[PDB]
């Protein structure tokens, strides 16, 4: 069943006991922190065999 | 405890796992802040159940 990804992450936030407005009010910070954390996976594997 | 959903013209709040649409109300919703922040917020009325009693 399709759902917009920012609304899926708002459900993932309710699932951890954080109110879902915390995601919609911080969405660009949360996306930046995620994209940065995925970037560190590339660097860790591109060095630490 | 739901999602906001539209049949194309009207807006309803639904429980997330079974389609049962309800009128959007102060009692099935909560406030936080103002419209300037949220990416993709929509304009629709929210009903207040006190007012048509207080209007008696
Ligand atoms: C969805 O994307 C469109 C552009 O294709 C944008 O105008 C709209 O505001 C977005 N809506 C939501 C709910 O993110």
């Amino acid at each position: 069943l399709q759902i917009p990804f920012a609304m899926q992450m708002a459900y993932r936030f309710n699932g951890i006991g954080v109110t879902q407005n915390v995601l919609y009010e911080n969405q660009k910070l949360i996306a930046n922190q995620f994209n940065s954390a995925i970037g560190k996976i590339q660097d860790s594997l591109s060095s630490t065999a | 405890e739901g999602v906001f959903v539209s049949n194309g013209t009207h807006w309803f709040v639904t429980q997330r796992n079974f389609y049962e649409p309800q009128i959007i109300t102060t009692d099935n919703t909560f406030v936080s802040g103002n419209c300037d922040v949220v990416i993709g917020i929509v304009n629709n009325t929210v009903y207040d159940p006190l007012q048509p009693e207080l209007d008696s």
